[PDB]
């Protein structure tokens, strides 16, 4: 049958830079946001006034952000990203929902999930109720199925295409891993 | 793909120009390639945002710029 990986040659790092993009300035996600960096939330409130984003992000990033739109370091984005990537992941792995998926599913399929609480919150992933209790069951064909029948998957299918093959398949080639 | 100066750019620009390039530079490829797609690329261009793409496009010599429609739409 199709292969999986246990050990896919591809860090979180390259996915989510991969999946997020790569910002060293200020800009609003779609739901209008405050981002920067490798996808980090600077503030859960749809502020536009870059006084007020700055200063938060000063105190996250260490040091007085400066700029409209405000600007950050690659070694900013870096660090910040290390400690939303350490989040993500203790959580995912603790959460009573998700956990107990992610302890019994392949490094590939850990990707996966983690790949969707990067995006959504591990609470969000959560949600995904049908699709948690086929993956522990094994069965992947169902698991696929509930990813795609979501809004997640209608609004941003690309990424969702390519993070529910990975949750049917085991392996990463649906991100180019042979 | 990489390009110094859109990578650079793409990075630090107002996000309103950046998105203006980002789409046309993916409907340029949708239009070669693939122009049956416009629209459905539009769609999720719109849904799920333009700025993510700057890695990939720009910033990621592995990447390679044709890939970019099936990076949004799925196929
Ligand atoms: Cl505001
Ligand atoms: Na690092
Ligand atoms: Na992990
Ligand atoms: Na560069």
């Amino acid at each position: 049958e199709i292969p999986t990986d246990d050990n896919p040659n591809m860090s979180m790092a390259e996915m989510l830079r991969r999946d997020e993009g790569l910002r060293l300035k200020v800009y609003w996600d779609t739901e209008g946001y405050p981002t920067i960096g490798i996808g980090h939330l600077i503030m859960k409130q749809p502020v536009r006034d870059m006084a007020q984003i700055n200063k938060v992000l000063s105190k996250q990033v260490g040091r007085e952000i400066t700029g409209n739109p405000g600007s950050i370091t690659m070694e900013e984005a870096t660090t910040l990203f290390e400690r939303d990537l350490a989040d993500m992941q203790r959580d995912i792995k603790s959460h009573s929902k998700v956990g107990p998926v992610w302890q019994a599913v392949n490094r590939s399929r850990q990707m996966a999930l983690e790949n969707m609480a990067f995006q959504m919150g591990v609470g969000g992933v959560a949600k995904f109720n049908t699709m948690l209790t086929a993956m522990l069951a094994g069965d992947w064909e169902k698991a696929y199925k509930a990813g795609r029948d979501s809004l997640w998957y209608q609004q941003t299918k690309g990424r969702a295409s390519r993070v529910t093959m990975i949750i049917l398949t085991g392996n990463l080639e649906s991100y180019g891993v042979e | 793909g990489y390009d110094k100066d859109l990578c650079e750019w793409s990075m630090t620009a107002d996000q309103t120009e950046v998105e203006t390039q980002i789409e046309a530079d993916i409907m340029n490829i949708v239009k070669r390639d693939r122009p049956e797609m416009k629209a459905e690329v539009q769609k999720q261009l719109k849904s799920g945002g333009v700025m993510q793409y700057n890695y990939v496009l720009y910033c990621d010599k592995n990447f390679n710029n044709k890939n970019i429609i099936a990076e949004v739409v799925g196929e």
